[PDB]
RNA sequence: ACGAGACUCUGGCAUGCUAACUAGUUACGCGACCCCGGUCGGCGUAACUUCUUAGAGGGACAAGUGGCGUU
């Protein structure tokens, strides 16, 4: 089966941890494993006036939110991509498995 | 101007007092002893105490120092 | 699902959830020292930790209370039925927390006591605590017509750079009192440790520390010994 | 006794030389790493201009490469550099057949075995790991090793005693045997860091060179120390002649040569070009090797030149 | 038998230009057409010029295709014209001696330093108060 | 094959800067010799690395301004082919002589400075620096020809031609040449 | 002790390392046109990361040389 498990995250440090577990995982369970696919991130810029209001010198915000997002693909069937998506999964890191 | 703080010079020499024998005039090799000996959080401090330990080596070839 | 909205707008509405909910609680567990939610998500389950002081008193008699905040999360932010479980646990090190401090010092304030001797009394409980420094500003009609306000600082504080991110903890308060609105700023900054528990694990940029090397034997004489 | 004549200089190197390199099978051939990241490997012309000009540069790495062996066969090449890989070269066409991976600290020596199947390397960590030909590790000693960095490995020239010696910078230099891969003997009693071990193509005795610039010789088969002679300046690199029994320092900006006969020595290889009168600094010899026949002596300095030396009488 | 095959970049700003030296009869195009059909025409010379500065003779083992995409005009024709000498000095060095690799690499540096090396020079990001980088609104007293 | 380095059409050999105060900056003998005046740039970052840049790329740099042409290189490069064009098919010279020999005799070598406070009037005359007598003559001869070319029939291709033209024999018909003999006289007035 | 510095983000490069059918390159086959080769962002599948994407690491420190300076 054409197995794709999709891992997007907001942090880069636990999202790369998670997905050394998962490659690890791949890699002693002996099976046919693609490399983790690096997809262009996406900031969320929102540009706004610091002062409430319209006193003071025009100075402006910048916010950022970086998002990060990895695509990992599995010759398998789907209790074992359960298995060994439901082991030691970190907080800050969604999961989202589908089967084209 | 490029000019160390303190710091830097505290670092170095009490690098050059306490690990003495272990070091050159090459930068990389007391580069990597000051990486293996002490703990820098960053690189570019690394590079400046690195230098300077340099420096100073290159000093105490000539003579003594007061520090 | 039909609908399934983008990875900027998921995000968005996790975090316009997370600050509302933290709202929320920061209104209602004024009493018991709270200090934060933690929503960790689980496979068709999701739990929210409250990390508090009084443990004993947030849940109330046979759990009462954290079952009515269970019923209200789950019919107001629109979750299914049984889905949505509080749980509730206890926090060491209450004078590392800036918040729980900055709700004992409105509750002192408001409750009537001095403000210099409330605030030596927790600036006294934060450094027994264990604590690198802080300090303490309390901004009002100081016993006046006119405001004033007085600063409480002892020991280390930095202010400028990315290590007053994860090093200081920035709590701001206000107290309704009979005359006017008095403000809380305090500012614990948090000692280093490679444990991880009390405070970050980088340790500050400036700070270089040497290791001691071994006592090793200079021999004048050339020798050689075997063995194995 | 005699008398050694430099004969020119090999330019186009960008870096301090590491490590130079020669074969018997091409006698008109020079291959020689620096501290940029290529590998130069010489064509001799012997002409009134220059010496020998480049004929292939080998690059792949990304530091400071410090180390390259030829292997017995000469066509292929080992280099040991900082970013911790090594390259398996090939002389015909330049490109790597097989990338040794594992050691995570920069590399400092590595060694073809006398039946070119075994491979050694010492490195900055503290483990020592032995490979095969094509780039597996069979057993790594990390536990029982060096307490601090690797300098020089070297191995047995005879296979009746196949010993590998080892030398750091911990002041203890060891041996350790093919077999079973343990230390067999360990040498205590030289002072200041160890830079370089040479052994001598007879297997018998060895010679080692550190920072107090004494020139320590010991033994293989035993383990007892012959004698201690004193070599001036700091000892970079140690090299036997094959045919003649004499044994060749690097010590600063000077190159010492002894007799192992009688004790004495015969030529002091100073800087002859003497023009750094304007407050200078005299640059330092880091590599030299002896030719398979003992005529032409080739040395590394840090003034990004390799200078040949020949015997006249 | 063997394939000889090269492929080397070069950028000024934001275009990319990567050629390809194989063996073959001489002939140079980028982007399927020859060299005298890119505009601008006023930079012919540019595009011409390592041509004419190294000699038909050392172009007539091999023949270039050049892929190019993003930047401007200018831009665009100096990436070119720096990847055309990137990938001969790169062919130069490594199927044939290095020698004369440095009889064209001296040269090559000795006319013109932007024919092997990358110029570093980016925009300035825009700063608040101001139309553009450094230039700010005008300020009005009284 | 370069033998010669041809300015488009134009040998750059043979040419003769006749002022000995500025053999080193004018760019043009053998050295800083292209097929066309435009280049990467990086000349303005230095103190004095402007003085290695050829003359006629610097004409080209300092011929565009005025708002309306910031930034449109390749029609100065064009109006300076065109120009250059003209001044051989009229005068039957290299064009790179005419220009040389007009950088020279427009180049002005003493100037009066403003001394005093704020609101008087009181010069001193000083000698000028080889450099900014280049800087002053490619000004001076870009602004005569861009004043020449506005609300005219005749284009500025054959304005700044006939600029050169008459700058390189000090006919004082040219703006440049009355300039510089302007400067002159105010600062011989007051020495 | 604070401020500065130190710190964080981004830009500038590495033909070396880790992987890409939601990004490509190079070979091979089919197909269209011209006069034996050229063009194709036409079609498809044998390697690879040279382009692109993004992670760990590397690199710059006044390091080398010559002058001025209590050297």
């Amino acid at each position: 089966h054409r197995i794709r498990i999709t891992l997007t995250s907001r942090n880069v440090k636990s999202l790369e941890k998670v997905c050394a577990d998962l490659i690890r995982g791949a890699k002693e369970k002996n099976l046919k494993v693609k490399g983790p696919v690096r997809m262009p991130t996406k900031t969320l810029r929102i540009t706004t006036r610091k002062t409430p209001c319209g006193e003071g010198s025009k100075t402006w915000d910048r916010f950022q939110m970086r998002i990060h997002k990895r695509l990992i693909d599995l010759h398998s069937p789907s209790e074992i991509v359960k298995q060994i998506t439901s082991i030691s999964i970190e907080p800050g890191v969604e999961v989202e498995v589908t089967i084209a | 101007g490029r000019v160390r703080t303190k710091t830097v010079k505290k670092a170095a020499r009490v690098i050059i007092e306490k690990y003495y024998t272990r070091l050159g005039n090459d930068f990389h090799t007391n580069k990597r002893v000051c990486e293996e000996i002490a703990i820098i959080p960053s690189k570019k401090l690394r590079n400046k105490i690195a230098g300077y330990v340099t420096h100073l080596m290159k000093r105490i070839q000539r003579g003594p120092v007061r520090g | 699902m039909a609908v399934q909205i983008s990875k900027k707008r998921k995000f968005v509405a996790d975090g316009i959830f997370k600050a509302e909910l933290n709202e929320f609680l920061t209104r209602e567990l004024a009493e018991d020292g709270y200090s934060g939610v933690e929503v960790r998500v689980t496979p068709t389950r999701t739990e929210i930790i409250i990390l508090a002081t009084r443990t004993q008193n947030v849940l109330g008699e046979k759990g009462r209370r954290i079952r009515e905040l269970t019923a209200v999360v789950q019919k107001r932010f629109g979750f299914p039925e049984g889905s949505v479980e509080l749980y509730a646990e206890k926090v060491a090190t209450r004078g590392l927390c800036a918040i729980a401090q900055a709700e004992s010092l409105r509750y002192k304030l408001l409750g009537g006591l001095a403000v210099r001797r409330a605030c030596y009394g927790v600036l006294r409980f934060i450094m027994e605590s264990g604590a690198k420094g802080c300090e303490v500003v309390v901004s009002g009609k100081l016993r006046g017509q006119r405001a004033k306000s007085m600063k409480f600082v002892d020991g280390l504080m930095i202010h400028s750079g990315d290590p007053v991110n994860y090093y200081v903890d920035t709590a701001v308060r206000h107290v309704l009192l009979r005359q006017g609105v008095l403000g809380i700023k305090v500012k614990i900054m948090l000692p280093w440790d490679p444990s991880g528990k009390i405070g970050p694990k980088k340790p500050l940029p400036d700070h270089v520390s040497i290791v001691e090397p071994k006592d090793e034997i200079l021999p004048t004489t050339p020798i050689s010994e075997q063995k194995g | 006794t005699e008398q050694m004549t430099l004969r020119g200089t090999l330019k186009g190197h960008n870096g301090w030389v590491t490590q130079i390199a020669t074969t018997p099978q091409f006698p008109d051939m020079i291959l020689s790493a620096s501290r940029d990241k290529t590998i130069i490997m010489w064509k001799l012309t012997r002409d009134e201009t220059n010496y020998g000009i480049p004929q292939r540069a080998l690059r792949g790495h990304s530091h400071f490469v410090s180390d390259v062996v030829i292997s017995s066969d000469g066509q292929f090449a080992l280099s040991g550099s900082w970013d911790g890989t090594l390259r398996l070269w090939d002389l015909t066409t330049g490109t790597t057949t097989r990338r040794f991976v594992g050691h995570t600290k920069d590399v400092l020596s590595v060694a073809f075995s006398s039946d070119n199947r075994q491979i050694v390397s010492g490195s900055r960590d503290k483990t020592i790991k032995l490979w095969n030909t094509l780039g597996v590790c069979k057993y790594t000693v990390q536990d029982e090793s060096h307490s601090e960095w690797v300098s020089c490995v070297r191995f047995s020239p005879n296979s009746s005693n196949p010993i590998i010696v080892s030398c750091g910078w911990d002041k203890l230099v060891k041996v350790w045997n093919l077999a079973n891969c343990k230390l067999k003997t360990n040498h205590i009693g030289h002072t200041g860091y160890l830079n370089t071990v040479t052994v001598s193509p007879d297997g018998s005795l060895c010679a080692s060179g550190g920072k107090d610039g004494q020139a320590m010789l010991w033994d293989l088969n035993e383990g007892k120390h012959l004698y201690t002679l004193d070599g001036g300046d700091i000892i970079n690199a140690l090299c036997f002649s094959p045919n003649r029994y004499w044994l060749c320092a690097a010590t600063g900006p000077s190159i010492k040569i002894w007799d192992l006969e009688g004790k004495i020595i015969v030529d002091e290889l100073k800087q002859e070009v003497i023009s750094t009168s304007s407050k200078a600094e005299p640059p330092q010899c880091t590599s030299l090797a002896w030719s398979a026949d003992g005529q032409t002596l080739f040395a590394g300095y840090t003034d990004n030149l390799v200078r040949v030396w020949q015997v006249t009488i | 038998g063997p394939l000889q095959s090269v492929q080397v970049f070069g950028r000024k700003k934001t275009a990319t230009a990567v050629a390809h030296c194989k063996r073959g009869n001489g002939l140079i195009k980028v982007n399927g057409r020859p060299l005298e059909m890119i505009e601008p025409r006023t930079l012919q010379y540019k595009l011409l010029e390592p041509v004419l500065l190294l000699g038909k003779e050392r172009f007539a083992g091999v023949d270039i295709r050049v892929r190019v995409k993003g930047g401007g005009h200018v831009a665009q024709i100096y990436a070119i014209r720096q990847s055309i000498s990137k990938a001969l000095v790169a062919y130069y060095q490594k199927y044939v001696d290095e020698a004369s690799k440095k009889e064209i690499k001296d040269i090559l540096i000795q006319y013109d330093r932007t024919l092997l090396v990358a110029d570093p020079r980016r925009c300035e990001s825009k700063k608040f108060g101001g139309p553009g980088a450094r230039a700010r609104y005008q300020k009005s007293y009284r | 094959t370069p033998d010669i380095k041809l300015f488009g059409k134009w040998s750059t050999d043979d040419v003769q800067i006749n002022d000995i105060s500025l053999q080193d900056y004018i760019a043009v003998k053998e050295k800083y010799a292209k097929y066309l005046p435009h280049s990467a740039g990086r000349y303005a970052a230095k103190r004095f690395r402007k003085a290695q840049c050829p003359i006629v790329e610097r004409l080209t740099n300092s011929m565009m301004m005025h708002g309306r042409n910031n930034g449109k290189k390749l029609m100065t490069v064009r109006i300076v082919k065109h120009a250059f064009e003209i001044i051989h098919l009229l005068t039957g010279e290299n064009p790179l002589q005419v220009l040389v020999n007009a950088i020279i005799n427009s180049g002005p070598r003493e100037d009066s400075t403003r001394i005093g406070r704020a609101g008087t009037v009181r010069r001193q005359a000083v000698d000028v620096s080889p450099l900014r007598r280049v800087n002053q003559a490619i000004w001076l001869l870009c602004t005569g020809a861009r004043e020449a070319a506005f609300r005219n029939i005749k284009t500025i291709a054959e304005c700044l031609a006939d600029e050169l033209i008459n700058a390189a024999k000090g006919s004082s018909n040219s703006y440049a040449i009355k300039k510089k003999d302007e400067l002159e006289r105010v600062a011989k007035s007051n020495r």
